């Protein structure tokens, strides 16, 4: 039962976020002021990992780096990390069939695709994929899911309708639907093949993916065998449901705690408000598992580190996140927002539902709405925004400044308004 | 005739001034009892939504449909077997719950109006103009009177200002809704709630669906909530002949701290609410409801578990006796807001003599 | 308002009995008990006083004589035979030619029954949950294929999906405007529907109108769906059917399992 090997799958979903992942890494980015990554290896070390793998191509110098300074290149640590440097840009297929050549998989594997943070304990999973693979010889991987907020209306990019047993709980069907932003198809078409021998069919859309795999041995030889599946879930799961090899099971695991996979920036959004408020009850901010951290629970959800300075006569919201070393002015107002560490603030500034990162300069007399800065970057006087207007790297946004909704500005000096440089496109400017 | 006696449950040393057990499923009864009656007394019996106000005017609406669907006998006149089938029905809402203040002013009001009307003038006639008046009698007391609180509360909340609160009650919910939407205020509402019954969660849910800045806390949580707070409104259901505020679970708890914690306690309240009843401590009469509905481990009224807890009557003394209906003490509140405008709980009668 | 309707017919599916004139479907032992005796019996224990029963052309005084002699009834018994039912027309036109007798709501119940459950919990749940439709599903024999397949929610408890596999294509196809709303699905197939119907007021206003339904199961109770379009005009509660779950065994008697239900009673 003991010694569990771990598969990091980064690399995978960069330039899913369209602004950034221009210079930096996917999966270096902050949710609470803290990587990704830390997350997940955080995830990892409460799982019972003894091994760790990465998969880093693009940008792969700055993660290496990343994991020198980590806190697992230090012997105490029950894990040691290795990473895999493969060809720029490639699927799931390709480095897989590049792991099972150098041949380092034993027994039973984990594999995660994109960063994962839950409360959810892995023990009880750990052992009844144990108790299922005893119940038959020819069983492979084991898939995560949790309930959904009641109705997915606003989840939109996450269609998976599953269909399950209610004995086995064995899956029976992925599909992908455009539905309430594309009114254009209705029809899902599905296979007759397995209707006695299941007989207690559920069809369900109030699942949230979780992409978190334990895998047996056989999976990198079946990637070897068939070259042709690229995916892990769309032509994966669902070549292996179709009779690929006959007799061949894989495993629907329902929990009813959170579980969010990050994928895209409005799903970003409401993960990163669940951790500031009490959904995921031991991944709280004033635990503090970065060891540099030194954040205290105020009442009414409010975060803050030490070291925070703030001016008298000045009201704080709710569900809000405050770094160490951070300077705030006069007249301002934080709602339901994050501010990074190091972060020095002017006066009379209006904050709801925004997002700001690491050493952010902002300029006196600006408002801001529902819309995130990422590290290094600085707002000028005068800055009004709109919902979901995410700004880049280093983008230094000049006196008087007005951008409408979804307006987005590249991290790097390409096709998209709005660069790097000093009055970024309000007068031709830009390399 | 009905089913009576046999009651789930230990008879308990401690607290057996009430019933404590009636009819859910039925089973063995009269053929004669009006539907609509049937309905509200399956309603109440497992009611999430009721406290107090609601239930009367819901009493009245089917008392309407009553007179409207009664016709006359050409025998038996109209006051020969209407009352036997009024005490009837009030005998199947006492087996299904105890009954409120307001409810037993109704049926005074109703008794009053059948002595009233002399069995003479024509049937039709008579019904016609009997509803009609019933209309206006709970447009007066009810409606136009809830419309005088609201804005005699109105004048008294200052602007931008946290309120906690606590139940189901009609009043303040309407109250809530008329600051959200009619003056525009910043109003932080801050919503309690007890085990038995989730009533400030569904307040809540209806203040989340007008757009409110909304808190939803529990009994065992505040002395971190207060540590912020302003006016407190409580839930009234009756006040007494003393100025004793007879209301529901976790409401004294509340009434409490806030004396404590310098700013005070408010009621909205109906000029039929008062009674001449009165008693000093929960223990004199309480409304007591079967641990049926707490048998549910968290979250939601029905989870349906294979818990921790599950016997009561082969276990050896293992009561889990919970209240719904207490007492605040009379110094703690320090307004009413009723149809005669305003006065201190320790005025109380001045609207019983005033009648 | 509240009132009950037996339906009578006959029988095709059959094999011996039935193809007789003296004989009719109604009056036919299984385990020493007639047929319409465990209808009969329902009915006085769900407490009905206004009870019409529906007749084809053959059998005119048969059901009548039935009903007089023998049989315990205490009940005022109205039994019509219309004309305008041709058998080849079964139950829906026989329902759009009587409706001025109904005042309220009302019940349909076949006269093809076997009944092992409490009546009087699904007449209350009808009242309480305040809806149109609600129909009942009961397991298919576990002592020692190709059928049909329901689609039913669980946490109010409702109906969906009910068209069998015979004129189904090679796919099983789902519409998305159905699935959308309505995100949790449970698909039987060993659970069938016993013919227990229950129906509001507010129907006597579109069976006049738009003839639409057909063999009381295929186009009775699938015009409900507010997705789409949403053109026909409706009655004011949203147009929504309901299903319970029941592990007793009480089910419909029709084809081969008929010889079944006699192994059942002697036990």
């Amino acid at each position: 039962e003991d010694r569990l090997q771990a598969v990091v799958l980064t690399d995978s979903y960069e330039t899913r976020f369209m602004p950034l992942t221009a210079v930096k890494p996917r999966c270096l980015l902050p949710l609470a002021n803290v990587p990704l990554i830390e997350y997940t290896l955080e995830f990892l070390a409460k799982a019972g990992v003894h091994e760790v793998f990465l998969i880093c191509s693009s940008h792969a110098n700055q993660i290496n780096d990343y994991i020198e300074n980590s806190k697992w290149n230090l012997p105490w640590s029950p894990f040691k990390i290795t990473t895999i440097m493969s060809p720029e840009a490639r699927c799931t297929g390709d480095v897989m069939r590049d792991l099972d050549n150098r041949g380092i998989i034993t027994g039973d594997f984990i594999l995660v695709s994109g960063d994962v943070l839950t409360n959810i304990d892995f023990s009880k999973m750990l052992e009844f994929h144990k108790k299922m693979h005893l119940q038959d010889k020819d069983h492979i991987s084991t898939m995560c899911l949790s309930k959904a907020s009641t109705y997915p209306k606003t989840r939109t990019i996450e269609p998976a309708a599953f269909v399950l047993d209610k004995s086995t709980s064995r899956c029976i069907y992925y599909q992908d639907l455009p539905l309430p932003s594309s009114r254009e198809k209705t029809s899902i078409q599905i296979d007759p093949e397995l209707l006695d021998n299941v007989d207690e069919f559920v069809i369900r859309n109030d699942l949230i993916d979780c992409r978190i795999d334990i895998c047996t041995s056989h999976v990198p030889l079946i990637f070897q065998e068939n070259f042709d599946y690229q995916s892990l879930r769309t032509d994966f799961v669902k070549g292996v449901i179709s009779s690929d090899i006959l007799g061949k099971h894989i495993y629907a695991y329902l929990t009813d705690e959170y579980a969010v996979r990050v994928e895209s920036w409005q799903t970003y959004d409401t993960i990163s408000q669940d951790f500031l408020g009490r959904w995921c009850y031991p991944l709280v901010l004033d635990s503090n598992i970065q060891d540099d951290q030194t954040y205290s629970y105020e009442s009414r959800h409010i975060y803050k580190e030490k070291d925070v300075v703030l001016a008298q006569s000045c009201k704080i919201g709710k569900c809000t996140a405050i770094g160490s070393g951070t300077k705030i002015g006069e007249g301002t107002k934080i709602e339901n927002s994050v501010i990074g560490r190091n972060c020095q603030i002017g006066e009379n500034i209006r904050i709801k539902n925004s997002f700001i990162w690491d050493d952010c300069i902002i300029g006196n007399n600006s408002i801001i709405d529902h819309s995130l800065i990422a590290s290094n970057a600085t707002l000028g006087s005068n800055v009004r925004l709109n919902d979901g207007c995410i700004i880049g790297f280093n983008v230094k946004i000049d006196d008087n400044m007005d951008l409408d909704r979804n307006t987005k500005i590249s991290a790097s000096p390409q096709d998209l308004d709005d660069q790097t440089l000093a009055v970024s496109i309000v007068g031709d400017k830009g390399v | 005739p009905g089913i009576s006696s046999v009651i789930p449950t230990v008879l308990e040393q401690s607290f057996d001034n009430s019933s404590l057990i009636s009819v859910k499923e039925l089973l063995l009864n009269k053929d004669l009892i009006h539907p609509s009656i049937l309905l509200l007394t399956s309603h109440l019996a497992h009611y999430k939504i009721v406290g107090s106000i609601p239930r009367c005017i819901a009493m009245l609406e089917v008392f309407q449909i009553v007179i409207k669907d009664y016709q006359t006998p050409k025998g038996t006149t109209l006051s020969r077997n209407l009352t036997s089938y009024l005490s009837h029905q009030i005998d199947l809402l006492k087996k299904a719950r105890p009954l409120s203040v307001t409810m037993g002013n109704a049926i005074r009001w109703l008794k009053q109006e059948i002595s009233l009307i002399d069995p003479s003038t024509p049937d039709k006639a008579a019904k016609k103009d009997l509803c009609e008046k019933i209309g206006q009698f709970a447009k007066e007391k009810i409606e136009l009177a809830d419309q005088l609180i609201i804005d005699n509360a109105s004048t008294q909340i200052e602007e931008s200002t946290t309120i906690v609160t606590y139940g189901s009650s009609k009043v303040l919910t309407e109250l809530l809704l008329h600051n959200a939407i009619s003056l525009k205020k910043n109003i932080k509402v801050i919503v309690v709630d007890s085990r038995p019954l989730f009533e400030g969660r569904k307040m809540a849910e209806t203040l989340r669906n007008a757009g409110v800045n909304v808190m939803y806390a529990l009994i065992t949580s505040l002395d971190t909530i207060f540590n912020d707070v302003d006016y407190v409104f409580l839930g009234a259901h009756s006040i007494l002949s003393n100025g004793f505020l007879y209301s529901r679970a976790g409401t004294a708890m509340l009434a409490m701290s806030a004396k404590r914690r310098n700013i005070p306690v408010l009621v909205c309240c109906e000029s039929l609410k008062f009674s001449q009843r009165v008693q000093l401590d929960s223990v004199t009469f309480n409304e007591l409801a079967d641990p049926n509905d707490l048998v549910n481990i968290d979250y939601e009224n029905p989870v349906e578990r294979r818990g921790n807890k599950g016997a009561l009557l082969n276990q050896f003394i293992k009561e889990r006796k919970f209240e719904k209906k207490k007492l605040a003490m009379e110094n703690k509140p320090k307004g009413n807001k009723i149809g005669g405008k305003k006065g201190s709980e320790g005025e109380s009668k001045d609207a019983s003599n005033e009648e | 308002s509240i009132q009950a309707f037996v339906f009578c017919g006959k029988g095709s599916n059959l094999a011996p009995m039935q193809h007789s004139t003296r004989l009719p479907k109604a009056l036919l032992p299984i385990g020493n008990r007639p047929m319409i005796e465990y209808v009969l019996d329902w009915c006085d224990q769900a407490d009905f006083k206004e009870i019409s029963v529906v007749a084809p052309v053959d059998e005119i005084e048969l059901i009548e004589s039935g009903l007089t002699s023998f049989l315990n009834s205490n009940h005022s018994h109205h039994l019509q035979d219309p004309k305008k039912i041709n058998f080849i027309s079964t139950g829906e036109s026989l329902q759009k030619e009587l409706l001025p007798r109904i005042n309220g709501d009302f019940v349909i119940l076949p006269c093809d029954f076997v009944t092992d459950i409490p009546p009087q919990v699904l007449v209350d749940q009808f009242r309480n949950r305040d809806d149109n439709n609600l129909a009942m599903t009961i397991y298919y024999k576990n002592s020692l294929k190709q059928q049909q397949f329901f689609t039913v929610y669980s946490e109010i408890l409702l109906d969906v999906y009910s068209q069998r596999d015979v004129t189904k294509t090679k796919y099983l196809q789902i519409r998305s405007h159905l699935l959308w709303n309505y995100p949790n699905l449970t698909v039987s197939t060993k659970l069938l529907n016993s013919f227990i119907y229950f129906c509001s007021f507010e129907l006597c206003q579109l069976l006049k109108l738009g003839p639409q339904s057909m063999s009381r199961q295929a186009s009775f109770k699938d015009p409900f769906t507010g997705n789409q379009q949403q053109q026909n005009p409706p009655t004011t509660i949203f147009i929504l059917p309901n299903e319970t779950l029941f592990i007793r065994a009480n089910n419909l008697n029709a084809y081969m399992d008929a010889n079944r239900f006699v192994l059942k009673i002697k036990s």
